[PDB]
């Protein structure tokens, strides 16, 4: 576990799942507030 | 021990002959343990004796009412009747349930705690004298048998237990392949015993898929998918 | 050998040499094992067996006195010369006082002990539960002796109280109504024939006490126990 | 299939084939079962899950299964050093062979005996399918006409 | 394609196949007398392509695979 | 030993389940919890999930059971919608923030007792709710929280032999419910009635009333 969780950290994962988790993010930003050309407050 | 239930057979190490009855049997390996092997001598004993009267039951009924088949004699249309009070199995039942569950709670705290309920509740000067589990004798021993040879008695107790228990057991499959009594079946077979014979009456379920009680529907069963 | 709640048993070890009068070595489930909580369970019982002595005695003289009224709706069909809003709240009140001084009493035995409109009236010292003195003014008999029969008439009247209740919710009326009715079939009215499940069916009891009353407008949500649990 | 042909069984010796019986839904099957065959296999798995399971702890621990609690029956789990021949106290009831020698001798009855039967299994699942017919009518029907009803005289007609 | 028989139908009986291949009525008999010309209604040496599919024959390619198989075996 | 999941097999994960913990039976086949820290976490999430499901599975049982008397109560798979329905000026939004709320307050003091096992038995709070400890040898904080609050009857307090014998009692029947659990969830999604509703289906005929008769576990039939 310890060794499975310092693997989870490496460069090559944590940058993979970091990459993911924002894609994914902005992925669903654009698909709940779309079409979106300006900063309308 | 002496003979053995198998000829060639090897007694259990457990199985040295001091318990009465005991052919070196137990081919499962369920009495290597001393607790469950005494918990388990007295279901035997209860299980035998039960089934003694349960046989000493159905042969003197159906001798003395041969017109009804012991299977069927506990529903509520076939009770003799005695006084004229209602039917009523609901009722029937809370005298039997109160009575059993002391007499058997009595019992109980017998197996728990070797001579620890021998003494009567209200007098505790009248005490029974238990020379073994499940054997208290005393007012359950009245006429006195005892005193004598109490190792062959034992023996010839548990034998008939055993004997018993194979003979109930043949009773309820009769009674569920065939639809008759025990010895309507052996009349029967000594009449024309080749076509009356576990073949041909095996796989036929004489009993009906349900019944009802006063209302209550209960589902039966055969204890072989024989239909 | 001694007093047992099961011949031949043993006790556990709290309720070996017992103070507390009752004592049968019960207790199948170690709630008395603590020694405080132990106090404060026999103080509990105690004042359940006065309370449901008071009850059963009321709910058996009333059905005596006033057969025509149903000792579980009696509480809405009884004509109060008061209202119901005051006095529930002189109950409150009341009771407040003495249920708060009984529970500091047990809490701390040297203290609700002195009368406080009097300086000179004051409690002799008691043991927790068994005040005496102004409450116990006629004593016959031996005090030990009767505080194990009190233990006994009200352990009795705990079961008889929680059969009252029962045989109202199945059967509808009165205790001796119940037992009369009892009587007349024995083989009949036990719940063995009133109730019983099997694999594929199971025959309920009705409920006579319905699924709500009216009083005064409001409606209080008066059912019966727990239906569908019945067996 | 012998106790159907001999009529002691209630089944025609075309329903009573061992291929026809569930095993395989479409070459056939037996739908008087007291339950349906997939409820059937699941409490086949679940109890043989246990008892094939319990084997491979005893082949590779060849000891154990004795020494955790079972209802008692952990008496009869020793086994012994081979583990194909526990012969305890249940798995030889009626100790047979109380001689190494005579050990040896029925070891090899039985292995003898069980390469037989393997052939033979084999050969009534070819059967089956070369014939569609049962292991004892196909050995009824060789009798019959050996020279006609054979695998060479068969092998027009294989899957009719 | 919804009322074609499934697959497993054709293969286990050889009415179906002999209805649309009819040396399937006789079965393996041929093939282990050497008498193989008479499957020659599924082993066909065609070439060129079907006409309806633009493909090959699917018989020319069965052939084909049985022959190559045989001679990789051997 | 002891008893392990698996009579034999003395392969189970290296002592860090050792016979210490309660309800140990050496069952870790995929190291979950070998690390002391993570192990620690795990039997908080193990005790604390029991209980949560032992909650919700008497709950959905005993709705259920009422929910066959007639009484006015929803299916567990449909309280929620049947409930907004009934009562219709409350907002959902407003329920589910105040449940994240007032959940929140008392996750917070369990997380800051798992952060430091002793600290939330002062301040406001008294000092009963500092825990009795239990596992991993500490003694104080943990999954078990004495006191007079947790456990007013004192059923654990005195009698150490008997405190292990609760705990067993606890930590059996929450595996139980939480596998009870899962079988509820999954009966719902095979068949589409509660689980009284199974029970009693089941009893009644106990064939052609199988997982493999519903239609959806063997796909086919
Ligand atoms: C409820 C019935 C019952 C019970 C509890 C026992 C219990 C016992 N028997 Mg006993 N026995 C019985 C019935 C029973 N027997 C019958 C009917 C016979 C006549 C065949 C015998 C003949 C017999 C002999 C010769 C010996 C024993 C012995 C023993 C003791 C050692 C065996 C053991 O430890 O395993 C415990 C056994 C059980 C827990 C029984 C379980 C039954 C399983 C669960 C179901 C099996 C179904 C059954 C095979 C179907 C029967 C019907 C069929 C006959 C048509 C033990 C105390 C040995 C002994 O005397 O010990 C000192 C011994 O020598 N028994
Ligand atoms: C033929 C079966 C049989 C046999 C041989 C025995 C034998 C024995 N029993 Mg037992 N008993 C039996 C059946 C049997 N019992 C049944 C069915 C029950 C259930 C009611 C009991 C319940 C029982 C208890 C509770 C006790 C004994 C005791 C004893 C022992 C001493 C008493 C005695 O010697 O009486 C001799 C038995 C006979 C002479 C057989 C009687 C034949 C009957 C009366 C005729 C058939 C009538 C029938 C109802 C129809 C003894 C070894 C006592 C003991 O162990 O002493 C310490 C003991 O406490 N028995
Ligand atoms: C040896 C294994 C075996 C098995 C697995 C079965 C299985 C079956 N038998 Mg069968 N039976 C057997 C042996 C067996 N039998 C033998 C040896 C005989 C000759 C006496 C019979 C005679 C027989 C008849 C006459 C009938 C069945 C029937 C049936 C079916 C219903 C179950 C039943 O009530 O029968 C009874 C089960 C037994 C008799 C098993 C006891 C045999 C040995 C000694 C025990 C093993 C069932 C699938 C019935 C059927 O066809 O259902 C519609 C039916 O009418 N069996
Ligand atoms: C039959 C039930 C019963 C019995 C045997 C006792 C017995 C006892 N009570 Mg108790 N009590 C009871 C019911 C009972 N009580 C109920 C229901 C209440 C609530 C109102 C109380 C409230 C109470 C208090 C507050 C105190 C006692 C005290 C005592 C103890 C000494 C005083 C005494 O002897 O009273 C006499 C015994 C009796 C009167 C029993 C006779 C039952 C009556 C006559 C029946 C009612 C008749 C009615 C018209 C119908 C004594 C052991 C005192 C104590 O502990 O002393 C230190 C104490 O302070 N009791
Ligand atoms: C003809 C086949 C055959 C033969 C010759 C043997 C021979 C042997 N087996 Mg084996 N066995 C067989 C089939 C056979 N087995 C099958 C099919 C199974 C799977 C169920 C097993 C499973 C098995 C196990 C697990 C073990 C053995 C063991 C043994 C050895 C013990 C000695 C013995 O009892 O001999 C057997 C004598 C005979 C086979 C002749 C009897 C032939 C009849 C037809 C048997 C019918 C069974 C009977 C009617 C059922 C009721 C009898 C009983 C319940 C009262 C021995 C060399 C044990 C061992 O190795 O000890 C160390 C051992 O552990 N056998
Ligand atoms: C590995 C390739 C393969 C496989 C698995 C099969 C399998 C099968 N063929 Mg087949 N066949 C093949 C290649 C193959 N064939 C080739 C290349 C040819 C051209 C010569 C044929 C020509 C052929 C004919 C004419 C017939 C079959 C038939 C059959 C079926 C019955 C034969 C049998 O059951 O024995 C199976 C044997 C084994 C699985 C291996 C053990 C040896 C069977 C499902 C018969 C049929 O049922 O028609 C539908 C039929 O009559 N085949
Ligand atoms: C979320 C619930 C939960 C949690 C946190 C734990 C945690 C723990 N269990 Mg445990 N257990 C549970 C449920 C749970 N259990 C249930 C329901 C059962 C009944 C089958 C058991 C039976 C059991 C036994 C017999 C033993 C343990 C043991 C342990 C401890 C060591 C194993 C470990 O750390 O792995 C950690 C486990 C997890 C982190 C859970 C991960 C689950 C995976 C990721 C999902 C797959 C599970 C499930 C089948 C998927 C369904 C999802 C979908 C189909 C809807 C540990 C503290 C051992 C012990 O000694 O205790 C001290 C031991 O002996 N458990
Ligand atoms: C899914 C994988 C999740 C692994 C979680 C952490 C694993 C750590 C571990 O098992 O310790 C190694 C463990 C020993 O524990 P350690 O000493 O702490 O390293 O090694 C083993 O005994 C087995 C290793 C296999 C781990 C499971 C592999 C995935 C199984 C499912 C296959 C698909
Ligand atoms: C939390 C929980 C249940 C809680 C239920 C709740 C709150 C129900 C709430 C409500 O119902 C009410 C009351 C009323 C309803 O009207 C509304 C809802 C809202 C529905 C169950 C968890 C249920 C969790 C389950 C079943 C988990 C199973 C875990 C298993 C089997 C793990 C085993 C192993 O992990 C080990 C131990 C070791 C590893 O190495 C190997 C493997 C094999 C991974
Ligand atoms: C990390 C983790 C968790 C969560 C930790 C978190 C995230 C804690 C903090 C949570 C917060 C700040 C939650 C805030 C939630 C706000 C919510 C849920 C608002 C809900 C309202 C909705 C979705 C809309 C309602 C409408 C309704 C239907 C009617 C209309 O008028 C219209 C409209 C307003 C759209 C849990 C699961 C709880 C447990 C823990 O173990 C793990
Ligand atoms: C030994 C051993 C050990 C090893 O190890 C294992 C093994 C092998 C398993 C084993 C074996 C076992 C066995 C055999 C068992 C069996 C048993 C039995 C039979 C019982 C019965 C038993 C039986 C019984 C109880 C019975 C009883 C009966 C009765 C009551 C009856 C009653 C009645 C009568 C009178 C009449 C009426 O009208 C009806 C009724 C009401 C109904």
């Amino acid at each position: 576990m310890k060794d499975f969780t310092t693997y989870l950290s490496t460069a090559p994962v944590l940058t993979l799942l970091s990459v993911t988790v924002v894609a994914g993010l902005l992925i669903e930003i654009n698909r709940f507030f779309p079409d979106a050309l300006i900063a309308a407050f | 021990q002496r003979k053995l239930w198998f000829p060639g057979v090897a007694a259990p190490g457990y199985l040295d002959g001091s318990m009465a009855g005991d052919r070196g049997f137990d081919p499962m390996g369920l009495g290597a343990n001393p607790k469950m092997m005494t918990w388990y001598r007295q279901a035997e004993l209860q299980n035998g004796r039960w089934a003694m009267l349960g046989v000493a039951g159905i042969l003197g009924q159906e001798i003395i009412n041969p017109a009804q088949w012991w299977y069927t004699a506990g529903m509520p249309e076939n009770l003799p009747r005695f006084d004229s009070q209602p039917v009523n199995m609901g009722g029937i039942l809370a005298w039997e349930f109160i009575l059993m569950h002391f007499v058997e709670v009595r019992r109980w705290q017998d197996i728990r705690k070797k001579d620890s309920v021998n003494a009567d509740p209200f007098n505790p000067n009248l005490k029974v004298p238990n020379p073994e589990l499940g054997y208290p004798g005393g007012p359950f021993d009245p006429l006195g048998f005892s005193k004598g040879n109490f190792k062959e008695a034992q023996t010839k107790e548990i034998k008939n237990g055993r004997l018993a228990m194979v003979a109930f057991a043949a009773f309820t499959i009769q009674a569920q392949a065939t639809g008759k009594g025990p010895l309507q079946n052996l009349t029967d077979h000594l009449s024309a015993p080749f076509s009356n014979n576990w073949t041909t009456n095996i796989g036929h379920c004489m009993v009906p898929t349900s019944v009802d009680v006063q209302g209550l529907t209960i589902p039966l069963s055969c204890l072989w998918p024989g239909q | 050998a001694r007093a047992n709640w099961l011949p031949g048993s043993d006790f556990p070890a709290h309720l070996e040499n017992c103070k507390l009068p009752g004592c049968y070595g019960f207790d199948p489930l170690g709630l008395g094992a603590n020694e405080e909580r132990l106090a404060w369970f026999a103080e509990s019982e105690r004042v359940h067996c006065r309370w449901a002595m008071l009850g059963v005695a009321g709910i058996l003289v009333q059905e005596i006195v006033k057969p025509d009224v149903f000792w579980y709706t009696s509480g809405a069909t009884v004509e109060l010369p008061f209202d119901i809003t005051g006095l529930l709240a002189f109950e409150l009140f009341v009771m407040h006082w003495v249920e708060s001084r009984r529970g500091y009493d047990i809490k701390k035995p040297g203290s609700m002990d002195q009368d406080p409109i009097f300086s000179n009236f004051k409690l002799p010292a008691h043991e927790p539960g068994y005040p005496g003195g102004i409450f116990a003014p006629f004593v016959p008999g031996s005090l030990e002796e009767l505080k194990v029969k009190e233990i006994k008439n009200g352990r009795l009247a705990m079961l008889a109280f929680i059969g009252f209740t029962m045989a109202a919710q199945v059967t509808g009326k009165n205790p001796l109504a119940a037992l009369r009715e009892h009587l007349d079939n024995p083989l009949g009215t036990t719940i063995f024939s009133k109730a019983v499940v099997v694999p594929g069916q199971a025959v309920v009891p009705p409920c006579a006490i319905p699924d709500t009353i009216e009083f005064q407008g409001i409606t209080i949500p008066a059912g019966c126990f727990l239906h569908s649990l019945w067996p | 299939e012998i106790l159907a042909t001999a009529g002691l069984i209630p089944a025609t010796p075309e329903e009573a084939v061992w291929f026809r019986s569930g095993v395989i839904p479409p070459a056939g099957q037996y739908g008087k079962y007291w339950m349906d065959p997939y409820s059937l296999f699941w409490i086949e798995a679940i109890l043989m899950n246990f008892a094939e399971l319990k084997r491979w702890q005893d082949f590779k621990e060849p000891g154990s299964q004795s020494k955790q609690y079972f209802l008692g029956l952990e008496a009869v789990f020793g086994g012994s050093g081979n583990p194909a021949y526990p012969g305890g106290q249940w798995f030889n009831m009626l100790n047979l062979g109380k001689t190494p020698e005579e050990m040896k001798k029925l070891q090899t009855n039985e292995i003898r005996n069980g390469r037989l039967a393997m052939i033979a299994c084999l050969g009534c699942a070819a059967q089956g399918v070369m014939t569609q017919k049962g292991p004892f009518a196909n050995l009824l029907e060789h009798l019959a006409d050996p020279v006609s009803n054979n695998l060479l005289g068969n092998l027009a007609t294989i899957l009719k | 394609p919804k009322e074609i028989p499934l697959p497993h139908e054709f293969t286990l009986n050889p009415e179906l196949m002999a209805q649309l291949y009819p040396s399937f009525s006789k079965g393996l008999a041929p093939f282990f007398t050497l008498d193989w010309a008479q499957y020659s209604d599924f082993l066909t040496f065609q070439g060129g392509l079907n006409p309806v599919t633009g493909g090959l024959w699917l018989t020319d390619t069965v052939h084909h695979h049985l022959a190559i198989a045989v001679l990789f075996l051997i | 030993v002891r008893e392990l999941w698996f009579p034999g097999n003395k392969e189970v994960v290296p002592d860090y389940l050792d016979g210490s913990l309660v309800g140990d039976h050496g069952f870790d086949p995929l190291g979950l919890g070998s690390s002391p820290e993570q192990l620690s976490w795990n039997v908080h999430a193990e005790i604390f999930h029991g209980r949560l499901a032992m909650t919700g599975v008497a709950g959905i049982l005993l709705t259920s059971l009422l929910h066959k008397g007639g009484a006015d109560v929803p299916e567990w798979f449909e309280a929620g919608r049947v409930y907004l329905d009934r009562n219709p000026n409350v907002d959902f939004g407003a329920l589910l923030f105040s449940t994240i709320v007032m959940s929140g307050f008392v996750e917070f003091k369990r997380l800051n007792d798992i952060r430091n096992p002793g600290s939330q038995g002062s301040g406001i709070l008294p000092e009963d709710f500092k825990g009795v400890g239990g596992p991993q040898g500490r003694t104080v904080g943990g999954p078990y929280v004495g006191g007079r609050y947790f456990d007013p009857m004192g059923l654990c307090r005195g009698s150490p032999e008997q405190t292990l014998k609760y705990k067993w009692n606890e930590i059996r029947n929450g595996r139980l419910a939480m596998m009870a659990f899962l079988g509820f969830a999954a009966q719902y999604a095979a068949t589409g009635k509660g689980p009284i509703d199974n029970l009693v289906d089941h009893v009644a005929d106990p064939f052609h009333t199988t997982f493999v008769h519903n239609g959806v576990s063997v796909p086919f039939i």
